[PDB]
RNA sequence: AAUAG
DNA sequence: GCCATTTTCGCGGCTATTTTTTTACTCCCAAAGTTCCGCTATCAGTTAGTAAAAT
């Protein structure tokens, strides 16, 4: 997403960070958003919309 | 916290829906329940019930806590 | 432009 | 070459609040650069399905 960098990244340079997998990047940002979608730490990003 | 519905407690997906499957939508009717209930759930495993103790230490509470007057 | 102080 | 007279130059209080303006007018053509719709083709994202794993 860009947050605190210069510039947006796609999924084939955020897999050359360690392993190059665009399905596994993809898998893991699924998690991530489905962990920030959680009720339970939310609330404090909801008030903003 | 016993008004929070069970979605608050970061559960497992097969977690959540046994527990949709047994119809317990309130933290409170999750602890008044202890294990005479939850191991008797079609489809909840053996670890699943670990888990959901391990969480309810966690946030304090336990299982079959006796509480008045709910809901 | 006119009006208020 | 200094003494006086005429000519420019710049100035004339501070805060508010109500509200637009308006004349004058060749045409055509060939050549050139730009746009707008439609189609293609590629890549990336999304989604559905199925096998792999775990309970």
């Amino acid at each position: 997403f860009g947050i605190d960098m210069n510039t947006d990244h796609t999924l084939e340079e955020v897999g050359k960070q360690f392993d190059v997998t665009r399905e596994r990047i993809r898998q893991i940002e699924a998690k991530a958003l489905r962990k920030l979608r959680h009720p339970s730490r939310s609330e404090v990003l909801r008030s903003f919309l | 916290i016993l008004l929070r519905p069970v979605d608050d407690l970061e559960l497992t997906v097969r977690s959540a829906n046994c527990l949709k499957a047994e119809a317990i939508h309130y933290i409170g009717d999750l602890v008044q329940r202890t294990e005479v209930e939850l191991l008797k759930t079609p489809n909840l495993g053996k670890k699943s019930l670990t888990e959901i103790k391990d969480v309810l230490a966690s946030r304090g509470l336990s299982l079959g806590m006796r509480l008045e007057n709910w809901p």
